[PDB]
């Protein structure tokens, strides 16, 4: 197991070529080849489109191609069509029960200008600290395509624990909102210098940072 | 999983 | 061409069991011991919970069960866990390097307990204020089932302006999170006594307030 690093969104104007990456960690996508790509049309099931790094299955179209330099595999759609909108997924068959899957990439044919998110990070309020609770929130809004990667960092070091992130929910302005949160012990809150909400969206990652003070 |  | 035949929906009572069948052909499910069952939770990545008919990956649920008959493979989830709510797809080898996929099941866990939402209201961040913006977040977390009504107030009067509310998304504890945000000028914020977030759920209404009464 693990997850293989894919990019959040991967969008093109009807016509261009687009490259999706899957960057693995030695073990699985790292010098070893059962690297396969699946297409996940909105609501239907996966269709494998490229087996074994560059080979494609019966009935897949030539404009799809695969490649793998070292720790990264690639798929390239050359001649982006409407029906190329789907999510793509990579994976690696190690040598056993646990074949690893990648993160997913929303390929989007662009219908408006691209929007890079407005990341806003909020500290645990004083009232909440009152009740002896602490929740941080990372508001991610006004972005398009509607797919991002959130990530957390406690005092520099990445954080897995108290975290949840919502699906992109298209606002009234058809740009998207999403949010992520970290709940903790107040002492946990005081056990660190700083916290970061770090978001990946196409070309730009943005990492925002909070810190504990002592207002009341 | 290859499998295959 | 065609696919593998699965049922939409297959809900067990919590604690009991659910079986998902996958019916195919003499050429696929009916001709090889390569039947793969996948999970894939709402919005996350597909996960192999079963390879080669009846083989689990190492740390897979000890009572995820695989069984071929003829052209029919069967996954038995025993000990219906809430976290089992997901889509389930089957797949089969299908001659000369192909691999066909099942239509996909939605599995539900009948009898999950209701949970009224935690409502965390956050005021204009310190920082953001420097940058001359104000954004309130209303975090609606840990509710079940997946429906809420957020309405905001300014001194007990509806605000239809600059509020935006994410659809709810399941969290790792299969309850839901969601957010509502209100964009204001520091003028607005500092000129209105209290903003309220009013979260209505299952006939219950919890309302949180916030005042420009934060040291600074």
């Amino acid at each position: 197991p693990s997850a293989l690093t894919q990019p959040p969104s991967a969008s093109g104007s009807l016509g261009q070529s687009v490259t999706i990456s899957c960057t693995g960690t030695s073990s699985d996508v790292g010098g070893y080849n059962y690297v396969s790509w699946y297409q996940q049309h909105a609501g239907k099931a996966p269709k494998v489109i490229i087996y074994e790094v560059n080979k494609r299955p019966s009935g897949v179209p030539d404009r799809f191609s695969g490649s793998k330099s070292g720790n990264t595999a690639s798929l390239t759609v050359s001649g982006l069509q409407a029906e190329d909108e789907a999510d793509y997924y990579c994976s690696s068959y190690e040598g056993s029960d646990n074949f690893v899957f990648g993160t997913g990439t929303k390929v989007t044919v662009l219908g408006q200008p691209k929007a890079n998110p407005t990341v806003t990070l909020f500290p645990p309020s004083s009232e909440e600290l009152q009740a002896n609770k602490a929740t941080l929130v990372c508001l991610i809004s006004d972005f398009y395509p509607g797919a991002v990667t959130v990530a957390w960092k406690a005092d520099g070091s990445p954080v897995k624990a108290g975290v949840e992130t919502t699906k992109p929910s298209k606002q009234s302005n058809n740009k998207y909102a999403a949010s992520s949160y970290l709940s903790l012990t107040p002492e946990q809150w005081k056990s660190h210098r700083s916290y970061s909400c770090q978001v990946t969206h196409e070309g730009s990652t943005v990492e925002k940072t909070v810190a504990p003070t002592e207002c009341s | 999983q290859x499998x295959x």
